[PDB]
């Protein structure tokens, strides 16, 4: 989940990323290159990059 | 010669907003007004500037040019046409010609020496000071103490 991301300076490819995966496998895996594409020059700040899992062994979100 | 004086002050205050144009662009709309009273304000602050510094430094070129007077005496002089010439007005057109282009040499110095520290405390202040000011107003007074400083150092009545 992209939630902390500053929308001025960048821009996510699928509006909110909200990606679910639920595998474990070297076969592969569905998207970690998120592309964030800039509009114009200026400051830009990595805020953060939401990854929580909900293990279901567990179930709440991690 | 006073409308291109009036052209080179403009566009010396103006190229500063040149870089400034694009590398922020913030608001163009609103900021094209304070753009443009800026730049007249810097543009007659340094046409004040200038003024001063060709007064004072004219003396020095007096003698600066001395040297090509000589050289331009060896021509003028070195003719039949001088040997029943006026023998004066020769003096006052070589006179003439080398004040006009010492002016122009001149002014040329000073208006590039001005552009010239206009750009070396702006690129610090703007890189230090933005630290607990904002960046805009940062931008504003370091380009006011510029065109401040550009203006003082022309007479230097302390």
């Amino acid at each position: 989940s992209d939630d902390s991301f500053p929308p001025e300076d960048f821009g996510i490819v699928s509006g909110m990323l909200n990606v679910k995966w639920d595998r474990i496998a070297p076969a592969s895996n569905v998207s970690h290159t998120v592309v964030l594409r800039p509009l114009k020059a200026g400051y830009f700040n990595f805020t953060s990059a939401t990854v929580t899992y909900l293990a279901q062994e567990d179930g709440p979100v991690v | 010669s006073s409308a291109l004086f009036f052209g080179n002050a403009f566009i010396v205050s103006a190229i500063p907003i040149w870089l400034y144009w694009r590398i922020w662009h913030m608001d163009l709309i609103q900021s094209a007004v304070l753009y443009s009273v800026m730049t007249l304000v810097s543009t007659y602050l340094v046409a004040f500037a200038y003024k001063n510094v060709k007064f004072v430094l004219k003396h020095k070129v007096a003698q600066k040019r001395e040297d090509a007077v000589s050289k331009e005496v060896t021509r003028k002089l070195s003719e039949a046409d001088n040997r029943k010439m006026s023998r004066k007005e020769k003096d006052e057109r070589i006179l003439w010609k080398k004040n006009e282009v010492a002016d122009y040499e001149a002014t040329t110095f000073s208006i590039f020496y001005n552009n010239t520290l206009f750009l070396v405390l702006v690129i610090v202040a703007s890189f230090f000071i933005l630290k607990n000011f904002n960046p805009t107003v940062n931008y504003i007074l370091s380009i006011s103490a510029s065109s401040g400083l550009i203006a003082l150092l022309s007479t230097g009545s302390k």
